[PDB]
């Protein structure tokens, strides 16, 4: 396997994001006060912008991808046409333990929790075989496929960039929460206009998959898709946050939807509205 | 995948030395190639990188500009050079390769062969 | 008026042929945890298996058991020395409770234990099944501890040597037929239940009657 | 610079499991999570034994395990046989754009 992707750094304030349905209930016009794992309001969320060059002037740079998994994350990419393709949540990313391999090609999602040989820089190679020959992916992410359990092979996770009307499309948000032997993944794809950085708005999230597997996941890093020509100049926009145990008051709407919330802790004003 | 360097070389103090290492068994341009030093019986030291794809020719601040490493892909060799050596180094030199395809992380293996550049009055 | 018990339409029996009458139960320090999901519980085969020395169900009652259900359960396997058969009960301390296996203080499942000495033991003796004799501290509930670090029982830093004041954390019993029936090796199966917060998935083949509304209901709907 | 300085010499016995330490600037080890533990067999070229904190390459017999807490690193050699009298060297990428090699740990085992 090859090591080629490098990552830059930045910081930004996640104004108000991460509120999600804790469970499926039709609670309508209900001021619930659920306490669970959430993303703190106005928290400093990083802005990883993984960048790749075709390969020349190696200029001694060390690799430096690495990411922790304290509680849950808030991977909230913004990129338009699918390049972010999946995540490799694990604890050692070696032949010793288990690790998820969420992979989202054009027609399926391939969650394949398994002892993998993830090397220092995984990535999906989409290579051109013939003049057209459709599109084919391969394996530089893993090289072992050791003893492990079954897959999940569901409908594609990220949608197929429905962008006909000419806008800067969905702010893809996911909240990967691991608890009590379950993997809970939520999703939401609220569209945005040209220049956005997760504006105001208390938009909620919906559960997508509740994976029954239970692991000691403590680290992760997202899989990019490099279009083979040596590969073309890739790019990405990570938005890895970090969840904290916070108490929220959720302001459910008429049609069971969530439209407003408050963290009860940012300000004494917020606390007073939290205790009513 | 075994590497090879030049033979033992000797120079008087205050002179130049030009050592060479040749790669084999893999794609020379893909992998990095480092240079290291250690006085006889003393701790190791690391020079820099000669990434064959494009001359990076890095070095530590201690040797900044003193060492001028050059690549050669056609012969699959690495050329590493000194300047103004007066009994300071007189050490054993190893051409180093790192465990990485493409952009590299400084974890060394396949430490060449080993050459004893010797300088003394 | 009428009772409705509308349940999911499925008949795949939950795995039990490979839970009780399995090949060999793992040792207490390497206990299995076979998650059970997306099937129908058939607890009748459990009673069909054998008369059990212990069957204390700390969550629900065995007769109450066969006709209710939860999200998803777990079956844990053991073979243990005869003294500590009762130690699987929630809340205790011994060779196994604080070092090998401890149920949560609010355990809501079932515990099963029966003879295997005449079934699975050797006249020459079996050492396959081990037990964690020594550990640094109490083992947290529902935790699988597997490391074999040598306990620091002496002032001298042992660092893996085998000698005085250097005791390996793992030991084994004898498992001989020439043992009293009151202490001979005993297999254990432990079942765990949740509190029905998430939708129920796995339970007994209760017939899903027809749905009738607008008049009166003994609604069940999996709870 | 040579900020990473480890034990000058350590001793052990056959069968015992001695740990050698890597000490240097806490920025170098605390800031970045890269350490390396190249062995040095006397009279010939060194070689790697664990390329990351706890990631072993091929052909190391899974005898060496790494650790890290702020400014700590070790191999935890299992047996400390007679062949392990070879010198040991630590190294880690720096906060600055350079690589520092430790010097020392001339390990000794019974037999003299
Ligand atoms: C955001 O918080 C991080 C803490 O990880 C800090 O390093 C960064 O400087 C902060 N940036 C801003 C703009 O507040
Ligand atoms: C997409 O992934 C699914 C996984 O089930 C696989 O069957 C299919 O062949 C893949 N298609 C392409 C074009 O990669
Ligand atoms: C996986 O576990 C099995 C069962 O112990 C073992 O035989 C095998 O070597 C392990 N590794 C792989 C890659 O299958
Ligand atoms: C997960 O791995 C870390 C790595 O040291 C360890 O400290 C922790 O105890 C592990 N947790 C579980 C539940 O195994
Ligand atoms: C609920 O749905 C109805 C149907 O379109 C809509 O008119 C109403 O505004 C919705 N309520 C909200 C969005 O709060
Ligand atoms: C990049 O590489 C080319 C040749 O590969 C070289 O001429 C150029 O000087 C390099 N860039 C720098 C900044 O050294
Ligand atoms: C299930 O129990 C029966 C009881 O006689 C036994 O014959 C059979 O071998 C058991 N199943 C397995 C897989 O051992």
């Amino acid at each position: 396997c090859v090591n080629l992707i490098t990552r830059t750094q930045s910081y930004t304030n996640s104004f108000t994001r991460g509120v999600y349905y804790p469970d499926k209930v039709f609670r309508s016009s209900v001021l619930h006060s659920t306490q669970d794992l959430f993303l703190p309001f106005f928290s400093n969320v990083t802005w990883f912008h993984a960048i790749h060059v075709s390969g020349t002037n190696g200029t001694k740079r060390f690799d430096n991808p690495a990411l922790p998994f304290n509680d849950g994350v808030y991977f909230a990419s913004t990129e338009k046409s699918n390049i972010i393709r999946g995540w490799i949540f694990g604890t050692t990313l070696d032949s010793k333990t288990q690790s998820l391999l969420i992979v989202n090609n054009a027609t399926n999602v391939v969650i394949k929790v398994c002892e993998f040989q993830f090397c220092n820089d995984p990535f999906l190679d989409v290579y051109q075989k013939n003049n057209k020959s459709w599109m084919e992916s391969e394996f530089r992410v893993y090289s072992s496929a050791n003893n492990c359990t079954f897959e999940y092979v569901s409908q594609p996770f990220l949608m197929d960039l429905e962008g006909k009307e000419g806008n800067f499309k969905n702010l893809r948000e996911f909240v990967f929460k691991n608890i009590d032997g379950y993997f809970k993944i939520y999703s939401k794809h609220t569209p945005i206009n040209l220049e956005r950085d997760l504006p105001q708005g208390f938009s909620a999230l919906e559960p997508l998959v509740d994976l029954p597997i239970g692991i000691n996941i403590t680290r992760f890093q997202t899989l990019l898709a490099l279009h083979r020509s040596g590969w073309t100049a890739g790019a990405a926009a990570y938005y890895v946050g970090y969840l904290q145990p916070r108490t929220f008051l959720l302001k459910y709407n008429e049609n069971g939807t969530i439209t407003d919330a408050v963290d009860c802790a940012l300000d004494p004003l917020s606390e007073t509205k939290c205790t009513l | 995948v075994q590497l090879v360097q030049s033979g033992a070389e000797v120079k008087k103090p205050g002179a130049s030395v030009k050592v060479s290492c040749k790669a084999s068994g893999y794609t020379f341009t893909s992998y990095y190639m480092h240079w290291v030093r250690q006085a006889p019986g003393q701790g190791l030291e690391w020079m820099g990188i000669i990434n064959p794809s494009g001359g990076s020719t890095s070095n530590a601040q201690k040797f900044q500009g003193r060492v001028t490493m050059t690549r050669d892909t056609f012969t699959s060799t690495v050329y590493m050079e000194l300047s103004s050596l007066r009994s300071e180094d007189t050490a054993v030199y190893y051409c180093a390769r790192d465990i990485a395809r493409g952009i590299g992380e400084y974890y060394f293996d396949y430490w060449g062969q080993g050459t004893l550049v010797t300088v003394s009055s | 008026t009428e009772s409705i018990v509308r349940f999911p339409n499925i008949t795949n029996l939950c795995p039990f042929h490979e839970v009780f009458n399995a090949t060999t139960f793992a040792s207490v320090y390497a206990w299995n945890r076979k998650r059970i999901s997306n099937c129908v519980a058939d607890y009748s085969v459990i009673y069909n298996f054998a008369p059990f020395f212990a069957f204390k169900c700390y969550g629900v009652s065995p007769t109450k058991l066969n006709d209710l259900c939860f999200t998803n359960v777990y079956a844990d396997s053991f073979v243990i020395r005869g003294n500590e058969v009762s130690q699987i009960a929630p809340g205790q301390t011994g060779n196994i409770a604080d070092y090998n296996y401890k149920l949560p203080d609010d355990f809501t499942g079932c515990v099963i234990a029966w003879n295997s000495n005449k079934l699975d033991s050797k006249p020459s003796g079996n050492y396959n099944y081990l037990y964690r004799l020594f550990r640094k501290s109490k083992l947290k509930p529902f935790e699988r501890d597997i490391s074999t670090e040598i306990y620091q029982a002496g002032n001298k830093p042992c660092n893996g040597v085998a000698g005085p004041n250097c005791y390996s954390p793992l030991q084994s019993y004898g498992f001989r037929p020439t043992y009293g029936v009151g202490h001979q090796p005993y297999r254990v199966v432990v079942l765990s239940f949740e509190l029905l917060h998430a939708p129920a998935t796995v339970c007994g083949p209760k017939k899903s009657t027809n749905l009738v509304k607008n008049k009166c209901v003994n609604f069940n709907f999996n709870g | 610079q040579s900020a990473l300085t480890q034990t000058a010499s350590v001793s052990g016995s056959p069968g015992q499991s001695i740990t050698i330490s890597c000490t240097g600037t806490s920025s170098d080890v605390g800031g970045y999570n890269y350490v390396s533990w190249y062995q040095q067999h006397p009279g010939k070229a060194p070689k790697l034994m664990i390329y990351d904190v706890y990631k072993r390459p091929s052909g190391v017999s899974n005898r060496f395990s790494g650790s890290k807490s702020g400014n700590t690193a070790s191999l935890t050699i299992s047996g400390l046989q007679a062949e392990d009298e070879a010198d040991y060297y630590c190294s880690s990428y720096t906060t600055s754009s350079t690589l520092l090699f430790g010097g020392g740990t001339k390990l000794t085992v019974l037999g003299q």
